[PDB]
């Protein structure tokens, strides 16, 4: 509502990039073919980035605009049309650190 | 810089009324006679007008 | 606009004296002094001088024939030398070939090439740096004027290419469209810099109002 | 770079000379007609000045 | 240094 | 009409096969023709002896070797036409004869191996790959030899460089630095040229001595003895030299290799490279390259010279030894079969190198064929050649010519391993051998000059890319009627003279005579000539040489002239220029343009279609005529017959014209009469007024085919189905689909109407809620499928002449996978002169058409006629191209003399005889008009005076002797047609040949309204109907930027090409009245601070006080 | 080794389909139709199964990749939407709702909106439709009132232009 | 990942990085549990750490590549950004506008300064939507999507 007048570089708390994601992609589990939908908690996959279709859930529980901001039940599936699926992000947890190569090299 | 042996030109709208606004005010093409390099006129007899004046 | 080591660089005289010169085989020279001391000046074989044995020459005058290095016209004439140079000289390759330009347009340009003064009096952040003028003009003037304790900030003007010029200025925005990106952001980031939008190029990333 | 302003106050300025010299050595010259026009068209007096009348 | 030798001599 | 010629010089010999370059080539390159028992083994057979003895031996059990018999092919899988019809490349089979043997008993020879279908050339010289006709255009490179340039910076001695191609070939380099070190560099680091020497067994006393005796520089060749005192041990010394820790005892091993075989070696034994040699420097080098493995004892006759000439050139004088590069006999040029065996090549090794592998996996005996041959390379390789090297193209078929053209065409532009972007500054310039071998205009129009050139008429590539011309010899003050195809290097070492010498034939006709030597103009005796050019048209290229007056046009603007020809698109009312060079008949015939007459003999049928003759040799064939064919470019491409039914011929007369020959000559355009006088206006800068007369008669119509496709592909959601059935409103728009899919024959197809019908399945993958409850409303059930029809492309559409289906039981043709069936459409138009399209001379006036004006008003001569064409005079003073007004005026006589008439380049018509056949031209124009019963206008009279007092008219003399003296000047007095008054002061108007443009689809005037949108980035996007977004790019932000033009450059990032919710809420706004609404965050945008937060660094907006603003809209925050 | 996970069994399928076409590219000089590869692999191969798994075999493409003549042009902006409803769908849903709920408002509630929740709100059952009134009031007021509706909007056509 | 001809998918080179990095560092943690010798922890995390550096910047200590076809540069994610393929260039290059035309030029003698001619036939296309509106205003069309179908085809227009 307010006019940006200001925009700021600055470092990443690690704690920052979890504020920034959803859920965890723990594993390389892209999409199989049987079906294209996301394979587990994969890279893609709904939880973790957002749903699918338009403005429906991946089972059906419910399906309109009228339960516009509130998730299902047996499944997690909040929606505005495959958009929100893009603007959101993930995050993976490394094992033992590693570092930046931009502030390295 | 055009000739017409094929030089082809594009073109685009301006929406907003306020877009139209600046557009044919401070942008339509008979209000900007003189040139921003020199206070030289931009839009003067060219070639044939000249020639026949 | 990118002020660099000319071609055939021509001498010019730190100092404002008399002339002398002299006729050994090999190699020339140009002397320049006034009551106070001299200065003497090599100018190999191929150097025609403009000079001759017996006037003054002001500052960063043309002691050699041909072109000269703005930063060295910089040191000895002061800065009001070298940008009245640069646009003259600007002006000379355009005139002759029928373009009419009006001299304020280069002058803008000009200024941007000096509107980085080094620093070597410190108050805040230390010397070296070699930063915005007028951004200097700023605390300098509250540092003496509201809060008092007189810290002058000695700063030396700096003349540095158009390309570079640029290459470093306020808002990362702006040095990030460069292919240097890398680097831009890298610092930019560090620091937590706020990117005030001032210019145009870095407010239009941002597809905001011009 | 960009016009937003009230009248500077910092009277620093510049002074356009109307004379050339080297060319032919050392010979005065007046400058040439438009390159004068280009240092001094629509410009702003630093300071007052009598001229010819 | 490229990876592959020195692991390589690491081991051996 | 009749047919007068000037200009002689005797032209002493025809043009060469103008196609040769191609054909030839592919010819010697393919040596198939011929058994393998002829002589000619270059290229594949070549190819095939250099990859074939694969000598495998120990490293477990060897003794391996499969030699090479005979390579042999002949049967083509289909033929031209199918391949063009449906989508298979024609090519050849190949299969030669192999046998390997074995150390043990036995050697089983598996006779033919089918691997690698190349591809053959058309009668005419191009290709026929996937579907459409490609070309392989020729190159340019440093001919594999010797040479010395001045040394990089320090302004010293120069050095060597000896060029070895192919690639994985050494380059050397020697260069010497005397405060201690010599350079000799193959790969990259220096070292001793002595310890090379030595090795090969050069001695330091027998070398200072017998070497460098006149060379004081001996000195930095006998400095390290410690080496040069232990000969083969050096060679051991030197590997050591080398770097990957290798053993210090491989006897003849990679000394072989710079020995012998592969990595040296220049194509042929005695001319490939030995010529750069003998004739530069040396004298000898058996063997091609420095070559011998008899007594492991290598020789090298090419090691010791090259630094002899280096010490030569660093010294007075042994000759002037300074290489300059871009001399012609130093930059050969790459023939289609070199280009093509050098692919070829490229993938007999790659299978050698699979097949190696094999030697040992095959068991023990049965591993002839299968077990050593596996065609999956050599496939991939020439396949990828001819369909994706940068070399091959879409060939130029606008018209014969353009193809013609395109088919000997030069480019530096290639490989890698010869010239890339970064040089050409002295490249591009038309060096001083570019003469005879190289047109000097001929090059294209900007970022590209220089670097593609198509040669010059004469041209011909000898033996071996070394572009050499004609040259008659001259004895004495005696010429000979012989000639000698000199190269380019032999060429200087002569005094050669120009064809424009005045002749006695065969004696020389003045003291003073020109002459060229190698470069330099210089003025001869007639003692001193030893050779002569053959004629002008040498000088150029074919594309070229058919402008008239040449010789009266700045060569750069003749360069917009043989542009704009290759551009011209056939007429159906087809006229060759009222006033010709001389080639337009050897163009048609040579190209393949118009059907001529094999030996003597009578018509028997002569059918729209067909014109079966009878030879009187007792024969008749019969001769098909492509009817209207599809070319590349979309031209027409018929043949209409000429000879009436029952006609004796004669042997090789025309039967049938080309898309564009009028008699067999060529017709590019149209003769039209013209005016040359400013308009009000309408012809501007460069514009042209056109009288709707022309458009009257059907003079620049052009006949238009484009061909549409469309496929059935196979989705998960369920196959694409070709019907009848378009699911969502009318049977109007189904009417021409009337065969149940496909659109009927001989319909007028609009834009936007049906071409063929497609229904693929709606969603992604499941329904939609929304339009469920609507569907019941009306009807529930119903075909929930998508209406995804080839449909009429904005723009244009003609009337329907031809379709193909390929469904399933495809018959032999190649459906891709997914692809259930495709559906092509062939639509075609009549293309009439309209305002926009642009039409140029051949001297580069090139203006487009600006107003179509009513004969009813537009420039009428006293006699009725009107003009059809009027040309603004301000385009030709600036321009320096007289050659047009030199053409109207000989035109004006061609017109009431009805007559055209041919002026050669430099040797042609002269203002005089013009000035002449001006004056017969004013008896039939005026003398009709003293007889028809009248005199003198009162107009014709006012001009007259505002003429005298111009200057144009010898005051005194009669109005009948003035305006002939007018006339004679190439102008006459034409009435105002809107007025009736006349133009104060004399115009000329005259037979201008004028062509038409094609049109580029470009021209389609786009124009998008709102359409896709890609994927990834969100910006607008175009494809088959919707037109994409035009690119608002820098130049213009900033030009926006300069005007306080604020929220226009916001719409321009943010409503109309980004913003998501921008557009949408833009759109809807707009649709309902209201200003549109203020835009939101630019994707590219959001889609930047992810790209960044992708990367550690945290990019956060902020507000007034330095605190959070959200771009993201909401989901961003988490859960 | 995938850009997407396969099962073993399908991977060896692939193998032996692979070596299978290579000794099918031993002798016919063609490469193999579905046809071949089907008999020679075994029982139940078939062109349908063929042509099916070499579309699975084919690695995935670069979404950015050089286009056309190899310049700045990447793949991804040739590639078009077809979630994000193009403004004209936009401006349909607008009409589509507020004409539709115009009429919802002019309705008997009860097996309105039964049949309005039951096919547009939670999925596509006439006796498990309404709450307590059985078959015959459903049937009764959903065909006799839809077709009121169908008939009065016949009169003042809205939705007669087939929105889709 | 997307659907392109039959069997082809299509994906951005930076997904093969990202399973790069994944895969390593769960083989990492398995790796640590299983039991840990020295030489074999430090192998992986040094193939890690260099997979880090893939997605976030390729190139600056080795290039990574797809598997034999392509030696191409898996686009780092800098690439991505600075544009080292001449992505800035195409980038500042420009981006596009959604009302916008092109079509060849020629002189308008009577036209004045003030004005232009463009062929209605682009006014059309470009100022569609705004027609749309104005088609309602008058009888032409009912609605809309009436207006549009409306002009959906060129003879198709009063
Ligand atoms: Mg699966
Ligand atoms: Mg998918
Ligand atoms: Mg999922
Ligand atoms: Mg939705
Ligand atoms: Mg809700
Ligand atoms: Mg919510
Ligand atoms: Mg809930
Ligand atoms: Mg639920
Ligand atoms: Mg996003
Ligand atoms: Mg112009
Ligand atoms: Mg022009
Ligand atoms: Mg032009
Ligand atoms: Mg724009
Ligand atoms: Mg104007
Ligand atoms: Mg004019
Ligand atoms: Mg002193
Ligand atoms: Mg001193
Ligand atoms: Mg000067
Ligand atoms: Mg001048
Ligand atoms: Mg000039
Ligand atoms: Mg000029
Ligand atoms: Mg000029
Ligand atoms: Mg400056
Ligand atoms: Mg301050
Ligand atoms: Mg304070
Ligand atoms: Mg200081
Ligand atoms: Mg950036
Ligand atoms: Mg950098
Ligand atoms: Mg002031
Ligand atoms: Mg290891
Ligand atoms: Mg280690
Ligand atoms: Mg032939
Ligand atoms: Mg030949
Ligand atoms: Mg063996
Ligand atoms: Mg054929
Ligand atoms: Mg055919
Ligand atoms: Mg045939
Ligand atoms: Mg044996
Ligand atoms: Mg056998
Ligand atoms: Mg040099
Ligand atoms: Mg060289
Ligand atoms: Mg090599
Ligand atoms: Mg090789
Ligand atoms: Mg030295
Ligand atoms: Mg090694
Ligand atoms: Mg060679
Ligand atoms: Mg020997
Ligand atoms: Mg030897
Ligand atoms: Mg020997
Ligand atoms: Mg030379
Ligand atoms: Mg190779
Ligand atoms: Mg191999
Ligand atoms: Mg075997
Ligand atoms: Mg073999
Ligand atoms: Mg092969
Ligand atoms: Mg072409
Ligand atoms: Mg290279
Ligand atoms: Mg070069
Ligand atoms: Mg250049
Ligand atoms: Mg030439
Ligand atoms: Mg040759
Ligand atoms: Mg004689
Ligand atoms: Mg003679
Ligand atoms: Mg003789
Ligand atoms: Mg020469
Ligand atoms: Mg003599
Ligand atoms: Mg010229
Ligand atoms: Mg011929
Ligand atoms: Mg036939
Ligand atoms: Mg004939
Ligand atoms: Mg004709
Ligand atoms: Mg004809
Ligand atoms: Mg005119
Ligand atoms: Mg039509
Ligand atoms: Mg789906
Ligand atoms: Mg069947
Ligand atoms: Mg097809
Ligand atoms: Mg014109
Ligand atoms: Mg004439
Ligand atoms: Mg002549
Ligand atoms: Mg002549
Ligand atoms: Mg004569
Ligand atoms: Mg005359
Ligand atoms: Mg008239
Ligand atoms: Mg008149
Ligand atoms: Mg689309
Ligand atoms: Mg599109
Ligand atoms: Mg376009
Ligand atoms: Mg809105
Ligand atoms: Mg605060
Ligand atoms: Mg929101
Ligand atoms: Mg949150
Ligand atoms: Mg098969
Ligand atoms: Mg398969
Ligand atoms: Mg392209
Ligand atoms: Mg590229
Ligand atoms: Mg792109
Ligand atoms: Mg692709
Ligand atoms: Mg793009
Ligand atoms: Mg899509
Ligand atoms: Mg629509
Ligand atoms: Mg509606
Ligand atoms: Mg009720
Ligand atoms: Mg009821
Ligand atoms: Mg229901
Ligand atoms: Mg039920
Ligand atoms: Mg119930
Ligand atoms: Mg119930
Ligand atoms: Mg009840
Ligand atoms: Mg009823
Ligand atoms: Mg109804
Ligand atoms: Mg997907
Ligand atoms: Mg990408
Ligand atoms: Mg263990
Ligand atoms: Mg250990
Ligand atoms: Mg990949
Ligand atoms: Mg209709
Ligand atoms: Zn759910």
């Amino acid at each position: 509502k307010k006019e940006v007048r200001k925009v700021r570089i600055a470092l990443a708390s690690p704690e920052k990039i979890r504020s920034w994601s959803y859920g965890e992609v723990e594993k390389p589990e892209t999409i199989n073919y049987r079906t294209l939908k996301p394979e587990r908690d994969g890279l893609f996959d709904e939880r973790i980035f957002g749903p699918i279709k338009d403005y429906e859930c991946a089972c059906g529980k419910y399906k309109r605009q009228r339960f516009e901001g509130k998730v299902c039940e047996r499944c997690g599936v909040e929606v505005t049309k495959s958009i929100v699926r893009r603007y959101r992000m993930g995050h993976i947890e490394l094992a033992t650190p590693a570092a930046h190569i931009w502030f390295v090299k | 810089n055009a000739d017409f042996d094929g030089d082809q030109m594009a073109v685009h709208v301006p929406l907003s009324s306020f877009a139209q606004a600046e557009a044919r005010i401070q942008m339509l093409s008979a209000h900007n006679l003189l040139s921003p390099a020199s206070g030289e006129p931009l839009a003067k007899p060219s070639r044939d007008i000249i020639l026949g004046l | 606009f990118e002020a660099r080591r000319p071609k055939a660089k021509a001498v010019i005289s730190e100092i404002d004296g008399v002339v002398r010169i002299e006729e050994t085989e090999e190699k020339l020279s140009v002397f320049v002094e006034s009551e106070g001391f001299s200065k003497e000046y090599k100018l190999p074989k191929e150097a025609r001088l403009l000079v001759k044995d017996g006037d003054y020459v002001e500052a960063g005058q043309p002691l050699t024939r041909g072109a000269i290095d703005p930063h060295q016209l910089l040191e000895a004439k002061g800065p009001e030398a070298v940008e009245r140079y640069l646009v003259e000289e600007i002006q000379k390759v355009y005139r002759a070939q029928g373009v009419k330009l009006h001299d304020k347009h280069i002058e803008i340009v000009v200024r941007q090439m000096m509107k980085y003064v080094e620093v070597t009096d410190p108050g805040d952040s230390r010397l070296l740096e070699g930063q915005v003028l007028e951004k200097w003009d700023v605390e300098a003037l509250n540092e003496r004027l509201i809060a008092e304790g007189k810290t002058p900030v000695a700063w030396k003007p700096l003349l540095m290419g158009v390309t570079k010029s640029a290459l470093s200025t306020k808002s990362w925005l702006s040095a990030a469209s460069f292919q240097n990106t890398t680097h831009v952001l890298t610092e930019a980031a560090i620091a937590g810099k706020k990117d005030e939008l001032i210019g145009l190029k870095e407010n239009v990333i941002l597809g905001r109002l011009i | 770079i960009v016009v937003r302003e009230a009248d500077c106050g910092t009277t620093n300025y510049i002074s356009v000379p109307l004379f050339q010299p080297d060319e032919v050595t050392r010979s005065l010259r007046l400058r040439k007609r438009a390159d004068i026009e280009a240092g001094l068209y629509g410009r702003v007096l630093a300071r007052e000045v009598e001229v010819l009348g | 240094k490229i990876s592959t030798s020195d692991p390589v001599r690491q081991y051996l | 009409m009749e047919i007068k010629r000037f200009g002689r010089i005797r032209e002493v010999i025809p043009l060469p096969p103008l196609t040769e370059i191609q054909v030839e080539s592919y010819r010697r390159a393919l040596q198939a023709d011929v058994p393998p028992e002829k002589r000619e083994n270059v290229g594949i057979q070549a190819a095939f002896r250099e990859t074939f003895p694969i000598e495998e031996e120990d490293k477990g059990k060897g003794g391996l070797v499969l030699d090479f018999l005979e390579y042999r092919l002949g049967e083509p899988p289909f033929p031209q036409d199918e391949c063009r019809e449906k989508d298979l490349t024609y090519q050849a089979p190949l299969y030669a004869r192999l046998q390997l043997i074995h150390k043990d008993t036995g050697l089983i020879k598996e006779d033919e191996v089918f691997l690698g279908h190349i591809p053959l050339m058309t009668e005419d010289g191009s290709f026929i790959i996937n579907g459409a006709d490609r070309v392989i255009v020729s190159q340019i490179h440093r001919s594999p030899g010797v040479y010395f340039t001045p040394d990089p910076a320090r302004p010293g001695r120069y050095i060597a460089s000896i060029i070895p191609l192919p690639k994985r070939g050494p380059w050397i380099d020697l260069e010497v630095e005397p405060n201690g070190v010599v350079s000799m560099k193959v790969n990259k680091r220096k070292f001793p040229l002595v310890l090379l020497l030595r090795v090969l067994g050069y001695d330091q006393e027998t070398l200072a001595r017998e070497l460098g005796a006149y060379g004081e520089l001996v000195q930095g060749l006998m400095d390290e003895s410690v080496f040069a005192m232990r000969p083969e041990e050096a060679l051991i010394r030197l590997f050591t030299l080398l770097r990957p820790g290798d053993p210090p005892k491989r006897d003849k091993a990679v000394a072989y290799v710079y020995g012998l075989i592969a990595d040296p070696r220049r194509y042929d034994l005695g001319e490939a490279g030995r010529y750069k040699a003998e004739e530069k420097l040396g004298i000898r080098l058996s063997g091609r390259t420095l070559a011998r493995f008899e007594d492991g004892e290598f020789k090298d006759e090419v090691f010791l010279p090259t630094l002899r000439y280096l010490f030569a050139l660093t010294a007075g004088v042994p000759g002037h030894e300074v290489d300059d590069i871009d001399h012609l006999g130093n930059r050969r040029i790459r023939t289609v079969g070199e280009l093509m065996t050098d692919q070829f090549r490229v993938g007999l090794a790659r299978l050698a190198r699979g097949v190696r592998e094999r030697m040992l996996m095959g068991s023990e005996d049965s591993l002839t064929p299968a077990k050593l041959v596996n065609s999956r390379p050599l496939e991939a390789a020439i396949r990828e050649f001819f369909s994706r090297s940068q070399l091959s193209q879409f060939k130029d078929e606008t018209n014969p010519l353009s193809s013609l053209r395109h088919k000997r065409r030069i480019s530096a532009l290639g490989p890698g391993g010869l010239t890339r972007e970064r040089a050409g500054f002295d490249v591009r310039d038309v060096h001083r051998t570019h003469y005879g071998r190289i047109c000097p205009v001929e090059t294209p129009e900007g970022a590209n000059i220089g670097l593609i050139t198509s040669l010059a008429a004469y041209a011909r590539v000898d033996e071996l890319g070394f572009i050499r011309t004609p040259y008659r010899r001259v004895v004495g003050g005696v010429v000979t009627d012989e000639v000698v195809y000199m190269t380019a290097t032999e060429e200087d070492r002569y005094t050669i003279a120009q064809a424009n010498t005045p002749l006695e034939g065969n004696r020389i006709a003045a003291e003073r005579v020109v002459a060229r030597r190698k470069g330099e103009p210089v003025i001869v005796s007639p003692e001193e000539v030893e050779f002569m050019d053959v004629s002008p048209k040498q000088v150029f290229s074919v594309n070229t040489n058919l402008i008239p007056f040449l010789e009266h046009d700045d060569a750069n603007r003749a360069l917009m002239g043989s542009n704009m020809q290759t551009q011209a698109v056939p007429l159906i009312r087809a006229q060759a220029p009222v006033v010709m060079t001389g080639l337009e008949e050897r163009v048609v015939r040579d190209s393949l343009a118009a059907l001529y007459a094999e030996e003597d003999g009578e018509v028997a049928k002569v059918d729209g279609n067909r014109i079966v003759v009878r030879y009187e040799d007792g024969r008749l064939v019969e001769y098909p005529l492509r009817r209207f064919y599809r070319s590349n470019q979309g031209t027409a491409l018929d043949q209409r017959p000429r000879v009436v039914v029952g006609q004796r011929v004669r042997k090789g007369d025309l039967l049938a014209d080309g898309p564009a020959s009028e008699n067999g000559f060529l017709a590019l355009g149209q003769n039209v009469l013209v005016a040359i006088m400013p308009f009000d206006g309408y012809n501007f800068e460069d514009a042209i007024v056109i009288s709707e007369e022309l458009l009257k008669r059907d003079f620049y119509t052009s006949i238009h085919i484009e061909r549409y496709e469309i496929e059935a592909r196979d989705t998960k959601l369920g196959p694409e189905r070709i019907t009848r059935d378009i699911p969502h409103l009318s049977e109007a728009a189904l009417r021409d689909l009337d065969e149940e899919g496909v659109v009927r024959i001989g319909a007028e197809v609009k834009p936007g109407d049906i071409l063929v019908g497609r229904t693929s399945f709606k969603g992604e993958s499941e329904p939609t809620p929304e339009e469920r409850l609507l569907r019941s409303i009306f009807g529930e059930k119903a075909r929930d499928v998508k209406d995804t029809s080839l449909r009429v492309p904005p723009g244009e559409g003609g009337i329907v002449v031809r379709t193909v289906r390929l469904r399933r039981g495809d018959p032999g043709v190649e459906l891709k996978p997914g692809v259930r069936e495709v559906v092509r459409v062939y639509v075609a138009q009549k293309r009439k002169l309209q305002v926009g399209d642009k039409l140029a001379n051949r001297h580069g006036n090139k203006g487009v058409v600006a107003k179509i004006l009513p004969v009813e008003d537009m420039p009428h001569l006293p006699d009725g006629t009107p003009v059809d064409v009027i040309l603004n005079p301000l385009g030709v003073p600036s321009r320096m191209n007289l050659g047009q007004i030199l053409e109207t005026h000989l035109g004006l006589a061609g017109y009431f003399l009805g007559q055209r008439y041919i002026s050669p380049i430099f040797d042609g018509a002269k203002e005089p005889e013009i000035k002449e056949l001006l004056a017969q031209a004013f008896e039939v124009y005026f003398g009709k008009r003293k007889g028809e019963g009248f005199g003198v206008d009162k107009r014709e009279v006012e001009v007259l005076r505002r003429a005298e007092k111009l200057g144009l008219v010898t005051p005194g003399k009669t109005p009948e002797e003035q305006l002939k003296e007018l006339f004679l000047q190439g102008k006459v007095v034409l009435y105002d047609g809107r007025t009736g008054e006349p133009i104060e002061g004399p115009i000329v108007v005259g037979q201008m040949f004028i062509m038409k443009l094609y049109h580029m689809v470009e021209d389609k005037m786009h124009a998008r309204s709102t359409g896709p949108y890609s994927l990834i980035t969100q910006q607008p996007l175009g494809g088959k109907a919707q037109f994409g977004g035009q690119r608002f790019g820098e130049m213009e932000v900033w030009a926006l930027e300069a005007y306080g033009a604020a929220h226009t450059l916001q719409e321009m990032l943010t409503l109309k090409s980004d913003d998501i919710e921008g557009r949408n809420a833009a759109y809807e706004a707009i649709i309902k009245g209201e200003d549109v609404p203020e835009p939101s965050v630019p994707e590219s945008f959001r889609v930047l601070v992810k790209e960044l937060q992708a990367l550690a660094l945290d990019v956060q907006t902020l507000d007034e006080k330095d605190n959070p603003v959200d771009i993201f809209e909401g989901l961003a925050s988490k859960r | 080794a995938r850009t997407i996970r396969i099962p073993v069994h399908m991977v060896e399928t692939i193998n032996k389909l692979s070596r299978t076409a290579r000794q099918l590219q031993q002798e016919l000089g063609r490469e193999p139709t579905y046809e071949e590869i089907a008999e020679a692999m075994g029982p139940g191969w078939d062109a349908k199964r063929v042509e099916e798994t070499l579309k699975i075999a084919q690695e995935p493409v670069s979404l950015e990749t050089p286009i056309g003549d190899e310049k700045d042009s990447f793949y991804g902006d040739f590639i078009p939407d077809e979630h994000l409803p193009s403004p004209v769908d936009a401006a349909t849903q607008s009409l589509l709702s507020e004409e539709l709920e115009k009429a919802l408002s002019k309705l008997s509630e009860r097996e309105a909106m039964v049949l309005k929740l039951r096919k547009g709100l939670i999925d596509g059952e006439e006796v498990g439709a309404f709450f307590g009134v059985t078959r015959e009031r459903i049937r009764q007021i959903e065909n006799k009132a839809l077709r009121k509706l169908k008939y009065h909007e016949s009169r003042t056509r809205k939705l007669r232009d087939f929105l889709d | 990942m997307v659907q392109v001809d039959g069997g082809r998918f299509a994906t951005s080179d930076l997904n093969d990085l990202y399973r790069r990095l994944i895969n390593r560092n769960n083989r990492l943690k398995k790796l640590l549990a299983q039991g840990a010798p020295e030489i074999i922890i430090r192998n992986e995390k040094r193939m890690l750490q260099e997979a880090v550096d893939a997605l976030l910047d390729n190139g600056r200590r080795g290039a990574p590549v797809t598997n034999p076809g392509s030696d191409r540069p898996l686009r780092s994610l800098t690439d991505i950004l600075s544009g080292k393929q001449g992505r800035f260039r195409q980038n500042l290059l420009g981006k596009r506008v959604d009302y916008s035309g092109r079509s060849v030029i020629v002189v308008g003698p009577q036209l004045k300064l003030h004005q232009c001619g463009l062929p209605k036939r682009m006014a059309l296309e470009l100022f569609k939507p705004f027609l749309l509106k104005k088609m309602e205003e008058k009888g032409i069309a009912p609605n809309v999507k009436a207006a549009r179908r409306m002009l959906e085809r060129q003879r198709d227009i009063k």
